[PDB]
C-alpha cells in the first residue's frame, strides 16, 4: 500500500517532469521524484543512499539545473509543441515496453501470495549476526577504498574531466 | 569446458585468502574465535 | 572498552536465546507441516515439507519481504 | 521462585553465565557452526538452558536484594552497563564472579 | 590487506627473490639499467628543450620533460631489475650473486 | 510481492524517461532531464537488487553511477550553455545545420 | 505512536517562542551596545514585543503580487520554514532527550542544510523582480559555497568520533571537548555558519542600502514572517551544532560531582546561549563584505583549510592508532 | 545593572531549550515506562519482542 | 636563489601556506612516522 | 556471488555459488553441475519455494 | 533499524500543518552569468568529495593504511583539478 502511494506520487511527478510547459517547473517536479525515491530507499533500509540522493541529486545536480534553466529565460514559443499527435506512437512503444518489461521478474521471481494464515511465525531469528550490527555506511566503507579502490580512483578521473571540460568550454575571464 | 582452465578459476583461489576478513564471515566464526 | 563489555555480555547469553528460538521454530514448523498435510490431502504426488534444494541443506523459509529485519 | 529470564535478568547475569556455563556455550556454538538446522541442535540447547536456569536460581538464592536492584536498574536503562555501576558492584560483592 | 604476488604465467628463469623489496630492487640496478634510465631522461630533456623554444619557455619546458623522463626512466629500470630478480627476465647476473652470496 | 513493486517503480521511472524523449522534439533540455530519469531508474535497480540478493556489489556500483551522473550532467549543461551562447536561442531549428 | 505528536509539539512550540525571543534578545543586545534601550514599552522590559509583532503580521493584508507563479511564491517561505523546523528532530539536549536517534544524523543534517537553498531561489524567480532574482542568486551561491567547508568540518568531527550519531558525537567528548584540540576548526565552523545563515558580516539580504535588494523584498505579512522565523531558527540550530560538535553538548566542563549536579540540558542551553550572543555581538561589531569578497573567502580560504584539517587529523589518528 | 534587561530574553530562550528537551523526555518515559535508550539496534529490538512473549506467556 | 621566494609566498598567501603545512604534516606522519613505529614494535 | 553481505557477514547465497563454482572447476560437461546451479538460483530468487507455497494456497482456496 | 525515521515523518506532517495555519490565517481578516554555472560545478564536485568521505571517515578503523592512501590519491586527483580551477580564475568573482 505504501509502495502504491510512493509509486503513484513518482508516476505523477515524472509525468509532470516530461510534460510541464515551463522547464523550471520540470526541474522542481524532478526534485519531487528524487524525494520520493529517497523515501523508497528508506523503506529498503539503505539510509546512507536515501540521504545521499538528497545531498547529491537535489542538493547539487538539481541546483545546477535550476541555476542554468532560470538564467536562460526560455520563452514558451521556442519549446512548445502539441503532443496529441504522439498518443499512438507513445501508446504502442509504452505498451510494448510495459508488457515486456514490467513483468520481466515474474517468471524468475514468482511472488509469494499472502495466505490467510500467520506465516510470520515461520520467521527464524539468528542472534549471531545481531551481536554487532554494521550500518549501511560501514558496510560500504569497508569495500570502497580497499577491495575496489581502482574503480574509486577512476571515478575521481571522471570528476577531473568534468572540471576541466566545464572550464575550457564556458570560461570567459575578465 | 574452457571454464575449467586455471585462468578462469581466479575466485576459487583468491576468495579463500579473504575468508576471515570482516564483512564476509559466517557470524558463528566470531562466536568461536 | 565499554562497547567491548556490551558485546561480550551479548555473546555469553546468545546460546540460551538461540536455543529458545530453535525450539520455538521447530514447534511452529511442526504446526505448519501438519497444516500442509491436511490442506494438501487428496492432492496426488504431493510431498509434505519437500526441500526445494537439491543439496538438501537446511535454509529458513523465505518470507517474500525485501527488508523485514530493519522494521 | 524462579526468575523470569527476561533480557534484563540475562544481561545482568551475563558475566556469571560466561564464567559458569562456558563449556555448554562452546558446545552449542560448535554444533550451530556445523549445522544451522534447529532440529539438529536441541540436545545442546537443552544443556545450555539447564545450566543457565540452574545458575539463575542459584544466584537468586545467594543474593536476592542486590540482584533485584541490579536487574531493576538494568531494565530502567535498557541494559546499559555504564548507568548501573553502583548496583553492579553491590551485586558482584555479595555474589562473586569466581 | 591480503596480498598475493603469484603471476598468471610462471617465471621461465631461476627465481632469485619472488617479492624483492623496493630498496633491494633499486640496489640491484645494473649498468644497463642506468643506461636505459639516462637515455630516457636525456631524450625527455631534449624534447622538452626543443618543443619549448617557440613558446619561449625552453628552460621550464626542459624541467617538465626531465621530470617525465626521470619518472619513466626509473620506472623502466625498476621494472627490469625486479623482473630479473623474480625470474621473469634473463637474470644470469642475479643468479651469480645468489649462488655466490 | 515486494520485489516486483520496487522493480515496477524503477520501471515507471525508466518508461517516463523514454516518453520524455519521445514527447519533447522541440525541448532538448527536457530530453537531457529524461536521460537523467533513466539513469536514476538504473541506480535504484542496483540498490533494489543488492538488497534482494544480499550482495554489496550493487551498492558500490550505485555510488559510482551517481558520480557518473553528476559528471555527465555538468558537461551536458556546459554544452547547452555554449550552444545557447553561440545561437542566442535554444530552439531546435538552429541546431540542425549538420545533415545529410 | 499516539504520544509522538505530543513530543513533536513540545519541541516545536517552545522553539517558536525561543525564536520570537531571540529576535527580542538581538534588539536588546544591539541597543545596549549602542547606549540605547531597545524594545521596553510593549510589556514589562519589552517582553510582549514579539507577541505584538507576530500579531501585527497576522493581521496585515497579504499582497501576493500579480505574478504568474502564485503557488511557488507562497510555497517558498513554507519550504524554508519547514526545513528550518525539521532539523530539530535529531538534536539531543541531554542523554535520551532526542526525538529521533538517527544513526545517520550527521548526514541528515547536511542534507537539510543542502535543501535550505531552494526557498531562497524559488522566492527570487517567483517574485517577478529582477532585483529580488539577482539577490536570490547571490545568496544561493554563497550558501552552497559555504556548505562545502561545513561538510569538510563535519567529516573532521566524524573521523574523531567514527559514527554519525549525534548522541555518540557528544559522548565521544567525555575525555575532552573537541573544541580544545580543534579550536581553529571551531572558529572556521562558526564563520561558515555565519555565512551559511546569511548573517553579518555576510548578510547580503540586509544590504539594501548597498543597492543590493534581498530575495524577500516582494514578501509581506506571514510569508515574510516565515522567512524571518526560518532564518532565526537556523541561527539557533547553528549555535546548537557548534555546541554539540565542539563544546561537549550536554557534558559538564569538568568531570567532577560538583558540576555533575546541574542537569545536562542546562549545560547545553548555556552553551547555545553563548553562541547566540556571539552571532549578535559580531553583528554589532563589524561591517560587511562585498559579494565577491565573501565568495573569495569561501573558495580560497575556508575550503583549503577545511581540506587540510581533514587530512591532518586523519593522518595523525591513523599514525598513532588513536582511531575510534 | 541595567544590562540585566538583556539577560531576560536570553534566559527565556535557554528555558525554551530546556523545555524542548525535558518535555519530550518525560512524555516518552511515561508512555513506555522507561526512558528512551540511545543506540537501540537490531539486538535491542529482538530482545524487546522476545521479552514481550517471555513476560506475557508466563 | 630560492629561499626568499618561499618567504614572499608565505607573506602574500598565508592561508595557502598554512593549509600546505597542515596537510603536509597530515601526510608526513603516516608516510614516515608510522613505518618507524611499526619497525620499532616488531623488534 | 561476491560473498559480501549487506550487513557485514557472508552473503546468503555465497556457499551455493561456491559449490557451483568448485563443481564447474573440474566437470567438463556443464550438465554435471545442473543441480548445484539451480540450487544457487533458487537461493537467489526462491522461485520453486514460492511456487510450491502458491500451490498450497491455491488448493486451500479451491477447497474453501 | 529504520524505526527512528517514523517520528521524523510525523514531525514533517505537523510542521507542514503549522506552516499552512500560519500562512492561511491572514486570508480571513535575460542575462546569463557563467559564474553561477561554474560555482554550481565546483559545489557539485566538492559535494561528491564530502559524500565519499563519510564511509571513509567511519571506516578508517578497518581499512588502516591502504584505505587512507587510496583516499589520499582520490584527493590528489581532485586537488589537481582544484588547482586548475584556481589558476584559471574560476574562484575570482571580480
Ligand atoms: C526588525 O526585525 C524584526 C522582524 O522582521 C523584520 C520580525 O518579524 C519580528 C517579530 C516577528 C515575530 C515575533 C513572529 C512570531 C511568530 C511566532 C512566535 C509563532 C506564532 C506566535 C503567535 C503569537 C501567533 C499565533 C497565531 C495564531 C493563528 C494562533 C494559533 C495558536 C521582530 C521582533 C524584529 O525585530
Amino acid at each position: 500500500m505504501i509502495l502504491s502511494v510512493l509509486s503513484s506520487l513518482a508516476l505523477v511527478s515524472g509525468l509532470m517532469v516530461v510534460r510541464a510547459k515551463n522547464p523550471v517547473h520540470s526541474v522542481l517536479f524532478f526534485i519531487l521524484v528524487f524525494c520520493d525515491t529517497s523515501g523508497l530507499l528508506l523503506l529498503l533500509g539503505l539510509d546512507f543512499f536515501a540521504m545521499i540522493f538528497l545531498v547529491v541529486y537535489i542538493g547539487a545536480i538539481a541546483v545546477l539545473f535550476l541555476f542554468v534553466v532560470m538564467m536562460f529565460h526560455i520563452q514558451i514559443a521556442e519549446i512548445h509543441e502539441e503532443v496529441l499527435r504522439y498518443l499512438p506512437v507513445s501508446g504502442i512503444i509504452g505498451l510494448i515496453f510495459w508488457w515486456e518489461m514490467f513483468f520481466i521478474l515474474d517468471n524468475e521471481s514468482i511472488p509469494l501470495l499472502p495466505t490467510q494464515r500467520n506465516t510470520t511465525s515461520l520467521r527464524y531469528t539468528v542472534y549471531a549476526g545481531k551481536v554487532r550490527s554494521w550500518t549501511n555506511l560501514e558496510t560500504l566503507g569497508n569495500l570502497l577504498y580497499t577491495y575496489y579502490f581502482v574503480w574509486f580512483l577512476v571515478s575521481s578521473l571522471i570528476l577531473l574531466v568534468a572540471m576541466i571540460g566545464a572550464i575550457v568550454l564556458t570560461m570567459h575571464r575578465t | 569446458g574452457f571454464w575449467t582452465f586455471e585462468r578462469h578459476n581466479a575466485q576459487l583461489r583468491w576468495d579463500p585468502q579473504i575468508s576471515q576478513v570482516a564483512g564476509r564471515r559466517d557470524p558463528y566464526d566470531d562466536l568461536l574465535e | 572498552a565499554l562497547k567491548e563489555e556490551k558485546y561480550a555480555a551479548r555473546r555469553t547469553i546468545l546460546p540460551i536465546l538461540q536455543a529458545e528460538e530453535d525450539e520455538r521454530f521447530v514447534s511452529e514448523w511442526k504446526k505448519y507441516l501438519e497444516y500442509e498435510a491436511d490442506v494438501m490431502k487428496d492432492v496426488p504426488g504431493w510431498k509434505v515439507g519437500e526441500n526445494v534444494y537439491n543439496s538438501g541443506r537446511w535454509m529458513p523459509p523465505a518470507t517474500g519481504e525485501l527488508r523485514p529485519d530493519v522494521w | 521462585g524462579n526468575p523470569i529470564p527476561t533480557s534484563a535478568v540475562l544481561t545482568a547475569s551475563a558475566k556469571h553465565i560466561g564464567m559458569r556455563c562456558m563449556p555448554e556455550n562452546v558446545a552449542f556454538l560448535k554444533c550451530k557452526k556445523n549445522d544451522p538446522n534447529p532440529e539438529k541442535c536441541l540436545d545442546k540447547g537443552r544443556d545450555v538452558t539447564r545450566c543457565v536456569l540452574g545458575l539463575l536460581k542459584d544466584l537468586h538464592q545467594k543474593c536476592q536484594k542486590e540482584m533485584d536492584d541490579y536487574v531493576g536498574c538494568m531494565y530502567y536503562y535498557t541494559n546499559e552497563f555504564d548507568l548501573c555501576r553502583k548496583e553492579q558492584e553491590a551485586f558482584e560483592k555479595v555474589c562473586p564472579l569466581k | 590487506m591480503n596480498t598475493d604476488i603469484t603471476a598468471l604465467e610462471k617465471a621461465q628463469y631461476p627465481v632469485v627473490d619472488r617479492n624483492p623489496a623496493f630498496t633491494k630492487v633499486v640496489g640491484n640496478f645494473s649498468t644497463l639499467d642506468y643506461l636505459r634510465f639516462s637515455t630516457i631522461t636525456g631524450i625527455s630533456v631534449t624534447v622538452g628543450y626543443l618543443s619549448g623554444i617557440k613558446p619561449g619557455i625552453k628552460g621550464p619546458s626542459m624541467v617538465t620533460g626531465g621530470l617525465i623522463g626521470l619518472m619513466g626512466g626509473f620506472m623502466y629500470a625498476y621494472q627490469n631489475s625486479a623482473g630479473r630478480l623474480m625470474g621473469f627476465f634473463p637474470n644470469d647476473g642475479e643468479v651469480a650473486s645468489y649462488q655466490k652470496r | 510481492m515486494d520485489l516486483i513493486k520496487y522493480f515496477t517503480f524503477s520501471m515507471i521511472i525508466f518508461i517516463l524517461g523514454i516518453w520524455g524523449i519521445l514527447l519533447n522534439r522541440r525541448n532538448i533540455l527536457i530530453m537531457l532531464m529524461s536521460i537523467e530519469l533513466m539513469l536514476l531508474a538504473v541506480n535504484l535497480n542496483f540498490l533494489v537488487f543488492s538488497v534482494s540478493l544480499d550482495d554489496m556489489m550493487g551498492q558500490v556500483f550505485a555510488l559510482l553511477v551517481l558520480t557518473v551522473a553528476a559528471a555527465e550532467s555538468a558537461i551536458g549543461l556546459a554544452i547547452f550553455v555554449i550552444t545557447f551562447r553561440v545561437r542566442g536561442t535554444i530552439a531546435v531549428e538552429f541546431i540542425n545545420s549538420i545533415q545529410g | 505512536y499516539i504520544a509522538v505528536p505530543a513530543e513533536i509539539l513540545g519541541i516545536i512550540l517552545p522553539l517558536l517562542l525561543g525564536v520570537a525571543f531571540l529576535v527580542l534578545a538581538e534588539r536588546k543586545v544591539m541597543a545596549f551596545v549602542q547606549r540605547r534601550k531597545g524594545p521596553d514599552v510593549v510589556g514589562s522590559f519589552g517582553l510582549l514585543q514579539p507577541l505584538a509583532d507576530g500579531l501585527k503580521l497576522i493581521l496585515k493584508e497579504p499582497i501576493s503580487p500579480s505574478s504568474a507563479n502564485f503557488f511557488l511564491f507562497r510555497m517558498a517561505p513554507v519550504a524554508t520554514f519547514m526545513l528550518s523546523l525539521v532539523a530539530w528532530a535529531v538534536v539531543p539536549f541531554d542523554y535520551g532527550m532526542v526525538l529521533s536517534d538517527l544513526n545517520i544524523g550527521l548526514l541528515y543534517l547536511f542534507a537539510i542544510s543542502s535543501l535550505g537553498v531552494y526557498g531562497i531561489i524559488i522566492a527570487g524567480r517567483s517574485s517577478n523582480s529582477k532585483y529580488a532574482f539577482l539577490g536570490a542568486l547571490r545568496s544561493a551561491a554563497q550558501m552552497v559555497s559555504y556548505e562545502v567547508s561545513i561538510g569538510l568540518i563535519l567529516i573532521t568531527v566524524l573521523i574523531c568520533v567514527g559514527s554519525c550519531n549525534l548522541s555518540e558525537i557528544v559522548m565521544a567528548q567525555k575525555q575532552i571537548w573537541f573544541g580544545i584540540p580543534l579550536f581553529p576548526v571551531l572558529v572556521m565552523f562558526f564563520i561558515s555558519c555565519l555565512a551559511e545563515t546569511n548573517r553579518a558580516p555576510f548578510d547580503l539580504p540586509e544590504a539594501e542600502a548597498e543597492l543590493v535588494a534581498g530575495y524577500n523584498v516582494e514578501y509581506s505579512s506571514m510569508g515574510f514572517a516565515l522567512f524571518f522565523l526560518g532564518e532565526y531558527a537556523n541561527m539557533i540550530l547553528m549555535s546548537g551544532l557548534c555546541t554539540l560538535f565542539f563544546l561537549g553538548g550536554w557534558l559538564p566542563i569538568l568531570d567532577l560531582p560538583i558540576f555533575k549536579k546541574i542537569p545536562g540540558s542546562i549545560w547545553f542551553s548555556i552553551k547555545v546561549l553563548f553562541f547566540l550572543f556571539l552571532y549578535i555581538w559580531v553583528r554589532a561589531a563589524f561591517p560587511r563584505y562585498r559579494y565577491d569578497q565573501l565568495m573569495g573567502l569561501g573558495w580560497k580560504v575556508f575550503l583549503p583549510l577545511s581540506l587540510a584539517w581533514v587530512v591532518s587529523v586523519s593522518g595523525l589518528l591513523v599514525t598513532f592508532q588513536w582511531l575510534p | 545593572l541595567v544590562w540585566l534587561e538583556a539577560m531576560l530574553p536570553l534566559g527565556i530562550i535557554g528555558g525554551m531549550l530546556c523545555i524542548m528537551g525535558n518535555s519530550q523526555y518525560y512524555i516518552h518515559k511515561a508512555y513506555h515506562g522507561r526512558p528512551k535508550h540511545i543506540g537501540h539496534d537490531e539486538w535491542d529490538v529482538a530482545m524487546e519482542r522476545r521479552d514481550k512473549k517471555v513476560v506475557e506467556k508466563a | 636563489p630560492v629561499m626568499e621566494k618561499l618567504r614572499m609566498f608565505v607573506a602574500q598567501e598565508p592561508v595557502v601556506a598554512a593549509s600546505c603545512l597542515i596537510g603536509g604534516v597530515g601526510l608526513f606522519l603516516p608516510a614516515v612516522v608510522r613505518p618507524i613505529l611499526d619497525s620499532l614494535e616488531a623488534s | 556471488a561476491s560473498g559480501w553481505g549487506i550487513t557485514g557477514n557472508k552473503g546468503r547465497c555465497y556457499d551455493f555459488w561456491m559449490d557451483f563454482s568448485e563443481c564447474m572447476s573440474h566437470c567438463r560437461e556443464p550438465k554435471d553441475c545442473t543441480l548445484l546451479r539451480e540450487d544457487y538460483l533458487e537461493c537467489l530468487h526462491h522461485s520453486k519455494e514460492f511456487q510450491r507455497r502458491n500451490r498450497i494456497y491455491k488448493e486451500e482456496q479451491r477447497k474453501l | 533499524m529504520m524505526l527512528e525515521f517514523a517520528p521524523i515523518f510525523i514531525y514533517l506532517v505537523i510542521s507542514l500543518l503549522v506552516s499552512l495555519i500560519l500562512l492561511g490565517v491572514p486570508f480571513l481578516f535575460s542575462r546569463f552569468d557563467i559564474r553561477f554555472y561554474l560555482v554550481s560545478i565546483l559545489f557539485l564536485i566538492f559535494d561528491l568529495e564530502v559524500t565519499f568521505f563519510f564511509p571513509w571517515a567511519v571506516s578508517l578503523n578497518k581499512i588502516d593504511l591502504f584505505g587512507f592512501w587510496s583516499m589520499m590519491a582520490f584527493l590528489f586527483i581532485l586537488t589537481i583539478g582544484f588547482l586548475y580551477e584556481w589558476k584559471r580564475g574560476a574562484l575570482d568573482w571580480e
